[PDB]
């Protein structure tokens, strides 16, 4: 299958190095100029560097200049991305993206899922899990404050994903604490409140940290 | 480094017509390519060299680029298309791939006002020396809202975040979260927490409250 | 000068 | 004159009840099948209930059954319907509708103008009225703008309904803030400017708004 | 399940033919209704091929295998509404209606009438200024407005609303709707729309000065 | 309904006869002084004779003294003017009209359309009707009938049998040099109408028997 | 009896007219007034000096004294336009007097006229004449210059006009102007043009056809 | 010379009635038994009804009985077809044709050139003519593009008929809007195109509409 | 109802001699009869009374009835003999004139590849809303051809229709055109209108196509 | 019965 793997993405310290690789695979990966793409965190899109079929001819942006250096290895099908003296204007998602030409004009048409790369000096911490309890008053609300962890991202399901119907999952904000933090809200019947258990499992992937979290009235 | 101006947002109506503008001094000699972003995902290619379209895409969308407008036309629009759109050119002076800033589809639909709750700290929280109250929005429309903190009456400020989740794929809602947060010391130095809504789905102000006991 | 020409991918 | 009203539409919060009420007159009223036939705004129409002329028989369709109670009485010939735990399914225009048996097949000779139910969480907002002034060749146009409300519908008629022809009263638009918007426009010979007078005649139920304004060129 | 066709498009004086799709549908009656924009629906055709009493010949109906079919003949203005096929199930005491079909006359291209409206001094002494393009009575419905204001375009600030074809000269209207606050509209002064119609040499423009 | 109606207008040659007639309905007839008043064309209002409800008494003009018989038949509800040896001078429209006494003054509280009446040696002559058409030369037209060459007057001219009635302009007829009358009836309509809308203007001459429909179209 | 009025009474929308009936001591008996719109029967509006018939506006009121009675007509709108004729009853000689009439005439704001130009038919000009009609519609004030032009020559002597009444609705008037030519002058020349002046319009306006 | 001449073909539509005549010339009508015979567009013969020489003895098809009936007027040379509930199933070319006996079998040994009978509740339209252009990119072909009319029958030819080599006109199909269209195309020089003009002549007799338009490479 | 069963089809080289057969039970014990239609033209008899010959036609023409079967057999076939051929009886059981299904006369030539044109609609007829293109197959043989539309490389159904000419009284080609039939709207959805022509006379299939150039 | 007998043409 057609796809793009880009890996190597984490948390890095600010004035540090970090390096991306993309393994393509299901075409002919030395036919194509590859790109690389950045989205920083509900910002827009920023292509970064590309590079020919051969390897010889490369593009920057100046915000990379003599920071980023571009690569491939079309042996492994991959492409390579050398990240130095890193910053917070360098926190994004990174893309592999390939590139199309057919007489006219160039665009991606072939993205990976990409990579998160966190520019920060903050050390890796899981969640505190918060219970957002029903007042005692039809339609109760319900949650989960999912508070001070870095980095992203983390996930929060209900019942172990037995409860999928009223669910709001908030965007986490981040702190001037450089931690980050959010919500998970539920609305369900206020006669289900002493009948049925009510659960939020949180998961944080970089620190190992599961927390199944029991949300009961008082 | 050529510029491109996007709208940072376009409403529609369901079954109606979307246009998104990419505008740049004579982009009609240059080619331009649009993207949808839905959330959580990577960029898709809808609409490729000013008005082709790419294998796998629906007819509703088409393009067009004349004069200073790149146009992303996207009709009978249905649930699926809410997202975001970018166009695309290659600036061959300073040589860089260019995006514009973007344009995220809101589709219209009849103002529906929030339920509100407001949640007081739990106690474990108060063991950590900090006091977190949440004011919840629940399933409105618009997406405008006036959230305000009343400390014992006292307008808040400073020391509140919102967040919002995207419009609702089944009923174009939205929900907001607002958290007032405090060291446990400054919250046990009040009494009278409250959480007022002002929205246009409600006749009056909406406000929530609890008493700490 | 070490200017930026253009990568003539356009003309 | 044959003919069927239904009343008693408007705006109910989701999980509430709603009754409708449906008038006959002309005719028999005791003797027909009588059923509510319901349409989604810009959808079809769905069958919804039907009630046999002794009110002893009742279908409904499978989305309303529980919910929704069809009844008649044949001495007031009226026709209701009480919809209980409305949900945004429920919102309609529903249509009373008088059933006719040819010795063949069934289908509907009679129909009421139908009323609105619109199940929302959303308040009540009546509509503000401004004039669309004439200008300063050989034909001139003017309107009204009627802005802000919810929810539908509103009506319009030109100086109590003397005027219709050449008028354009738009359908409703959803704006940002998710009130409905329209204008009523007509088009007018330009010597009548000055000498006819031009009056925009608004009525919004839901508010009991009611608007009478005079357009006129502005100076 | 009953299946129609969305549109059917017809020219004046010809035949239009709308399709009610059914397995075994020929095996049952069909009734056919006419329902005109803001209207109830009304029977033009039952048991089939029957016409109510006032119904005109040129309706007429036909039911056969799986397609019961309502033909309108010399199709005039006064057609353009959406037809609803019917049956009643004996099986489970139940009316289905169709899908429905729109009729849409195809007429002459008409150029459309361009009308501007300033906001009303009323309406400013709220903080809010709409102005009000009018394209009145064109065809066909495609049109271009385009708002601008001291001079440069406009996006994302105006809204459009088109009329159903109308029931006697089959054209369309169209409103287009700038709302800015008095804030902004009070800043600038030129105001105008720019109206683009295959029935026009070349675009039109209306346009007023704030006072 | 009250209403007074005239016949036996048209065309007479000089020193010959003619007799007038009114049909009165709605009312007691035979209990009103009944009043023939004339108009000559462009001129203003002269009455001419009156009559007693018994019929026994009748006053004339001196201008029409021997010449002019003024009877009715109340069984019949009818009024008559016999003139003999009629002249130029007598060239009018002839109105029917019921006089009232108030208790203090009298005056005419009902009349009839009229029916006119021309002396002249000249030949009835009906008219040739030709179409006004529009072009498609591009918000409002106009297109008519031009009714040319007829005597005498006068000739009534409608728009799709009396529907269309707004933006109607039928011109006063003009005598053209050859001592016939001509005139053009024209109506403004919107331009989208042109090719959907069917417009006929009905002509028709009396005096000549003529009766023209003509569908006037866009050439 | 001789019963004189005024031929022609002028008045502004809204503003008040008066019509005079000047008769020697007709103060001394009673006077009645009709209404009469073009091509209509007169219909009485005033009768006995000061009484209104059912029906009749308030805004028509009498008033009858020495020698002069007076139609007064209050807020005139255009449906008051019309021709007004006073009247008496003479029981000395037993016969109705009429006045001689006054028509009301409304004034209204300028009003440019829209202009229209008409070919003759096939039919006619299968006849051997040729008329083309030049439509001035709705426009105030009634003083309007048609002048013809046929392939850029002037014409003279060739054309009559036609007028309607004032409009009893908008007070507008409307103008035909009709050219007769033969079929042989017709068919040589080209250009046909209709070129209108009034007070309404910045400059001339000119409509025209050519053959085809 | 021996001819027979049908005529009365046209459009009818469905239900309504229409009649034929045949007028033989060049032979002794009154010695013959003389049939109607029928082609629906692109399909086989089928022989209709049939009348013997004295008018009494007749056969008809099934599909035909109680619908159609053959008479003949012996005096006239003239054959009848009166036809009536006419369907769909009816659309046809109708021929007049007379029969042959010679002690051995019939068969049918003159025939008219039929004329054509159009069962459609279509309105007669005239067609739009649009041009097949030239290639920029020898041979080229071009054409034109004859348009959404009816009925049938539509000719055209090429430059007034000074153009006939290369020429293909082909045969028209009846579109699901019942209305009917066709294509004329033309192989010719690419030397020529800049020079030499083309010209498609359409003319379609039953709306009286005639077309000539000019084929060009365009730009 | 008797019934006369006609090939559809018959072949034959010029010069040679056709053979068209009229089937029925025992239709030996009765009169059949043959005749010639052109294109355009009224019918006309070349054989009745099973064998004999009208005035006028020319001996080329003869019949034969035995059995099971009539046969019209036409010697040294013209350029002129390219028609349709139906027998006739006369069924004196429900007394009807009967005629058979017919069958079309078809001169054999050497395969001919037919020259390709595809025609992009004019700008007239987009003001109509309707957008036709044509595919002309100029001059080929044999009649069999596939003619498949592409939009955008997507095989079209439904949408097209096929017309063709009779045999060339010259060189015994025929000529096809190919209509797609689209509103202007669906025109204007795409970008790519390609005519494909696969025939017996090509070695390998042949693509004519533009863009909107 | 209405039924069709031959019409003897051919025997």
């Amino acid at each position: 299958e057609v796809q793009l793997v880009e890996t190597g993405g984490g948390v890095v310290q600010p004035g540090r190095s970090l390096r991306l690789s993309c393994t393509a695979s299901g075409f002919t990966f030395r036919d194509y100029w590859m790109s690389w793409v950045r989205q920083a965190p509900g910002k827009g899109l920023e292509w970064v560097a590309d590079i020919n079929p051969d390897g010889i001819t490369r593009y920057y942006i100046d915000a990379v200049k003599g920071r980023f250096t571009i690569s491939r290895d079309n042996a492994k099908s991959s492409l390579y991305l050398q990240m130095n003296s890193l910053g917070a204007e360098d926190t994004a998602v990174y893309y592999c993206a390939r590139e199309f030409h057919s007489g006219l004009g160039w665009h991606f048409d072939l993205w990976g899922r990409g990579t998160l790369v966190t520019v920060s000096s903050a050390s890796t911490k899981g969640p505190s899990v918060f219970p957002l309890a029903p007042s005692s008053k039809g339609t109760a609300a319900l949650g989960c404050l999912v508070k001070d962890y870095f980095p992203e991202p983390v996930t929060v399901s209900w019942n172990s994903g037995a409860l999928t119907s009223g669910v709001h999952t908030f965007p986490a904000v981040l702190q001037s604490s450089g931690l980050y933090s959010l919500s998970s809200v539920v609305t369900v019947p206020s006669s289900s409140l002493g009948t049925q258990t009510y659960i939020c499992n949180v998961n944080h992937k970089p620190s190992n940290t599961k927390v199944d979290k029991k949300v009961e009235p008082k | 480094s050529y510029v491109l101006t996007q709208p940072p947002s376009v409403s529609v109506a369901p079954g109606q017509t979307a246009r998104i503008t990419c505008g740049g001094t004579n982009i009609g000699d240059i080619s331009v390519h649009w993207y949808q972003q839905r959330p959580g995902q990577a960029p898709l290619v809808v609409v490729y060299d000013d008005s082709d379209r790419p294998s796998g895409i629906p007819e509703r969308f088409s393009g067009s680029n004349s004069g200073n407008t790149a146009t992303l036309t996207i009709s009978r629009v249905e649930a699926g298309d809410e997202a975001d759109y970018y166009c695309q050119v290659w600036d061959d002076s300073i040589n860089a791939y260019v995006f514009g800033t973007g344009t995220k589809v809101t589709v219209l639909r009849t103002v529906a006002a929030p339920s509100v709750f407001i949640f007081p700290p739990s106690d474990s929280q108060l063991k950590s020396g900090t006091a977190s109250v949440v004011c919840l929005l629940n399933n409105f429309y618009p997406r405008e809202a006036k959230v305000q903190w009343k400390v014992d009456n006292a307008l808040q400020s400073g020391n509140s975040q919102e967040s919002v989740t995207e419009q609702d794929s089944k009923d174009s809602t939205y929900s907001l979260s607002s958290t007032l947060t405090l060291s446990k010391a400054d919250y046990e130095k009040h009494k009278v927490y409250a959480c007022e809504v002002t929205h246009q789905g409600l006749s009056s102000p909406v406000t929530k409250s609890f008493n700490r006991g | 000068a070490r200017t930026k020409q253009t990568a003539r991918k356009s003309t």
